[PDB]
């Protein structure tokens, strides 16, 4: 799914 | 915090391959276990994650139609499905933690159309220091370890990396620097050990 | 969509060494950024991971960073013990996967050359009384870990029968190789020597064996 690719995207940010 | 990993694996092109990654302890919960590997010589590649908690996965275009990824009940045990098997295929498989911050061990899958077959073992006899070895000759697959004089005689010792050869199968030679005098005072044999193929030889090395 | 990275770096003991690590919007500049350290006979070694941790045992000569689209991994206090390939990684948002840089090759420089030894061992009786023969070339100990191999029959090259090992990492930091050759009994028999030669460096060694 996209909802896992979004929390994927959250799990590895880094600003 | 550790990753254990199933043992190696030897595979005809074509054929499938399943690795098992399994975490030492408990966790609470999970993050992700991603699978990476690294062929000879050359560098890293992600082959994908999958989180033990909900079974979700993500592959990259690279690998899509050719991996599945599963879990079981556990908290922290996957699986790497690995499926149209070729030589370029052959690499250490590793499983690390969501962060990669931690990375198990490794596990070697070789993609080669040989079977097993033990060694040959030759003497490379000596003639105020003398090299003596043995030759490890056809055999498959790897590894091979050697010892001399069953564990006691390691200074001088050097066991060199096998070739690989047009035919499929490795040979590899060890060869141990000795004093000239002790030729004549001391017996010399190595021991060589092809674990894949249930074979042991002690192989003595005589002067020439 | 690619991860470039430096072919290599070098400096001389003690002094410090900056990897450098290049991606786009998408994954450097938004994601973690984790390092690796791999020696080929061993598994890599985690240095850094959420772009400035170092795991637990992880020397604190060793430090992450990032700016924009570009990541860098620093070691200061340089030691024999960093030589080796540097990985950078991170996660890219528009591909929804890990990427890895190409790796760079650390080099500490200063390192006294060491020319190859060199053994030659003919054929043994058993082989031979088995009907095949291996000439076995054996070449240990050079510095920088590069060689080339050739191998003669008399005075001729030989171009059929050889294989030849890359060269390997010793414990002492030097490098070694193997050479083979393959012959029938009656070819090594007619023959009056056979030779492995190595050039190391611009230089030649040569070894040789005969029947007698």
């Amino acid at each position: 799914g996209i909802d896992f690719q979004d929390e994927l995207d959250e799990f590895f940010k880094n600003v | 915090v550790q990753l254990v990993q199933s043992g190696t694996e030897i595979k005809q092109p074509g054929a499938s391959v399943k690795l098992s990654c399994k975490a030492s302890g408990y966790t609470f919960s999970s993050d992700y276990i991603h699978w990476v590997r690294q062929a000879p010589g050359q560098g890293l590649e992600w082959i994908g994650l999958i989180s033990p908690q909900s079974g979700n996965k993500v592959y990259p275009q690279s690998f899509q139609g050719r991996v599945i990824m599963t879990t079981d009940t556990s908290t922290s045990t996957a699986f790497l499905d690995l499926h149209s098997l070729r030589s370029e295929d052959t690499a250490v498989y590793y499983c690390t933690r969501g962060r990669l911050d931690v990375w198990g061990p490794g596990v070697l899958v070789t993609v080669s159309s040989a079977s097993t077959k033990g060694p040959s073992v030759f003497p490379l006899a000596p003639s105020g220091t003398a090299a003596l070895g043995c030759l490890v000759k056809d055999y498959f697959p790897e590894p091979v370890t050697v010892s001399w004089n069953s564990g006691a005689l390691t200074s001088g010792v050097h066991t060199f990396p096998a070739v690989l050869q047009s035919s499929g199968l490795y040979s590899l030679s060890s060869v141990v620097t000795v004093p000239s005098s002790s030729l004549g005072t001391q017996t010399y044999i190595c021991n060589v050990n092809h674990k894949p193929s249930n074979t042991k030889v002690d192989k003595r090395v005589e002067p020439k | 969509s690619v991860l470039t990275q430096p072919p290599s770096v070098s400096a001389a003991p003690g002094q410090k060494v900056t990897i450098s690590c290049s991606g786009s919007s998408s994954n450097i500049a938004r994601s973690y950024v984790s390092w690796h350290h791999h020696v080929p006979g061993t598994a890599p070694k985690v240095l850094i991971y959420g772009t400035n941790n170092r795991p637990s045992g992880v020397s604190d000569r060793f430090s992450g960073s990032k700016s924009g689209t570009s990541a860098f991994l620093a070691i200061t206090g340089l030691q024999t013990g960093d030589e080796g390939d540097y990985y950078c990684g991170t996660w890219d948002t528009s591909l929804s996967a890990v990427l890895f840089g190409g790796g760079t090759r650390l080099t500490v420089l200063g390192q006294p050359k060491a020319a190859p030894s060199v053994t030659l061992f003919p054929p043994s009786s058993e082989e031979l009384q088995a009907n095949k023969a291996t000439l076995v070339c054996l070449i240990s100990d050079f510095y920088p870990g590069a060689v080339t191999v050739a191998w003669k029959a008399d005075s001729s090259p030989v171009k059929a029968g050889v294989e030849t090992t890359t060269p390997s990492k010793q414990s002492n930091n030097k490098y070694a190789a193997s050479s083979y050759l393959s012959l029938t009994p009656e070819q090594w028999k007619s023959h009056r020597s056979y030779s492995c030669q190595v050039t190391h460096e611009g230089s030649t060694v040569e070894k040789t064996v005969a029947p007698t």
